[PDB]
């Protein structure tokens, strides 16, 4: 059959320029008289329209989203993309490129929606702190211990322990807004306490916005 | 300015039949094709019936729609409850191109066993110090019911400025988990004796206190 | 209340728990197929539209 | 048993513990007001007639 992929990156800053692409695979844009639109979807919203085209220069454009929508289809690398202009923190949804022949009827092949919430013009590194367990971190014969995902911008963190090694009882909590913006997590693992000070436990935190990848060792507690 | 009036919650028990109307305010429904889409959360949408009358071929025969142009609602009769057709329904028109969607129409069935809120607690690192910063993680974990209330506390001393927690949330072995953060300077960190975190839930009282050592 | 077995008086309240047939079944005027009490429960819940 | 919400087709079998529903009122499957547990025991006795 055929099959839609989205490319481009999942963030955007506020008043600038968005540069989504969906590529066509099993499949030929100008063959069939095919059309290619656009569907946005905001996390707990309906989904809304945003704009179809033909593979000629044909195309139509939400009045709520016109003068805004500029959508190119180059047939030689079978593909379509679209550059929205002036992005808001309103515009915050999950984007579908949407695979669609009757121009009433339906969008038959859905691709993948790609997560893209547009940022608060504050994407930092995150910083990765360890949670060194101790005596008073135990509560009978297992113990607990992790690192600390503070001050870092936007979602999401992926978080792993010993390069996914480690898997049971590994817990990753929601983040929750700061007092100023910022965003902070953790995530933990609970381990019997005999493999404290034999086993070496890394957590590595990832932050694909900023490209940072951070590797923090975590150890019992040294009293000073 | 033709827009789908369709309900925000419509729920049944399962085995029943239902119906879901997408209303047109100022175009009538019967000028264009409708279509419905049932959409699982966090996944791509997918048509669960077009041209108003007939199926998509992989669908149950239960999804049938019908039109009734005089009071300009669009109907789907939707009969047999199952688990998973817990899911958003949207409703489709065109107007004059110029797609419109719907509202929104999803359904939910209205299960944890209880548990004991173990918690642990851990004092600010060293290299969180060196970067003159301070955290103290307080973590709530594997409990039920997901409702507990976190309360710092410093040298005998209530802690409210830069508390911060998370709702309860589920885990792998069917229970919740929880945290809270007390952002703090370094200098305030030293200058009480302890401090403790206080997790009060279903009326008993787990504590647990850390000191600069 | 969702079954009757025929209209009812108006200012009248009916608070009969007894067999109402949907059908014709006798089933000793307590219960069996085709026999019900009216009753019947809400589906009420604060989360609801 | 003695109790059935429906007629049953011939040459079956009918093991369902659930509370039958003397009223159409729900209870959670429990014995309650118009609901009644739809097995009971026999009163069998050697000195019977």
């Amino acid at each position: 059959q055929v099959q839609l992929q989205e490319s481009g990156p999942g963030l955007v800053k506020p008043s600038e320029t968005l540069s989504l692409t969906c590529t066509v695979s099993g499949g030929s844009v100008s063959s069939g008289g095919y059309f290619w639109s656009w569907i946005r979807q905001p996390p707990g919203k309906g989904l809304e329209w945003i704009g179809c085209i033909y593979y000629s220069g044909s195309t139509n454009y939400n009045p709520s989203l016109k003068s805004r929508v500029t959508i190119s289809v180059d047939t030689s690398k079978d593909q379509f993309s679209l550059k929205l202009s002036s992005v808001t923190a309103a515009d915050t949804a999950v984007y579908y490129c949407a695979r669609q022949l009757w121009l009433r009827g339906r969008f038959d092949y859905w691709g993948q929606g790609t997560l893209v919430t547009v940022s608060s013009a504050s994407t930092k590194g995150p910083s990765v702190f360890p949670l060194a367990p101790s005596s008073k971190s135990t509560s009978g014969g297992t113990a607990a211990l992790g690192c600390l995902v503070k001050d870092y911008f936007p979602e999401p963190v992926t978080v792993s322990w010993n390069s996914g090694a480690l898997t049971s009882g590994v817990h990753t909590f929601p983040a929750v807004l700061q007092s100023s913006g910022l965003y902070s997590l953790s995530s933990v693992v609970t381990v019997p306490s005999s493999s404290l000070g034999t086993q070496t436990y890394i957590c590595n935190v990832n932050h694909k916005p900023s490209n940072t990848k951070v590797d923090k060792k975590v150890e019992p507690k040294s009293c000073d | 300015n033709f827009m789908l009036t369709q309900p925000h919650s419509v729920s049944e028990s399962p085995g029943k039949t239902v119906t879901i109307s997408c209303t047109g305010s100022s175009g009538s429904i019967a000028s264009n094709y409708v279509q419905w889409y049932q959409q699982r959360p966090g996944s791509a949408p997918t048509t669960v019936i077009y041209e108003d009358n007939q199926r998509p071929s992989g669908v149950p025969d239960r999804f049938s729609g019908s039109i009734d142009s005089s009071s300009n609602s669009a109907s789907l009769t939707i009969s047999g409850l199952k688990t998973e057709d817990e899911a958003d329904y949207y409703c489709q028109s065109y107007d004059s191109s110029n797609v419109v969607f719907g509202g929104g129409t999803k359904l939910t069935v209205l299960g944890q066993p209880k548990a004991a809120p173990s918690v642990t607690l851990f004092p600010p690192s060293s290299e969180e110090l060196q970067a003159n910063k301070a955290t103290l993680v307080c973590l709530i974990s594997d409990f039920y019911p997901g409702a507990v209330t976190v309360a710092w506390k410093a040298d005998s001393s209530p802690v409210k400025a830069g508390v911060e927690t998370t709702t309860p949330s589920k885990q792998s072995n069917n229970k919740y988990a929880a945290s809270s953060y007390l952002s703090l300077t370094p200098e305030q960190w030293k200058s009480h004796r302890s401090y403790s975190c206080q997790v009060t839930h279903e009326g008993s009282t787990v504590e647990k206190t850390v000191a600069p050592t | 209340r969702l079954f009757r077995k025929s209209n009812l008086k108006p200012f009248e309240r009916d608070i009969s728990t007894e067999i109402y047939q949907a059908g014709s079944t006798p089933c000793n005027g307590v219960e069996g197929f085709n026999c019900y009490f009216p009753l019947q429960s809400y589906g009420f819940q604060p989360t609801n539209g």
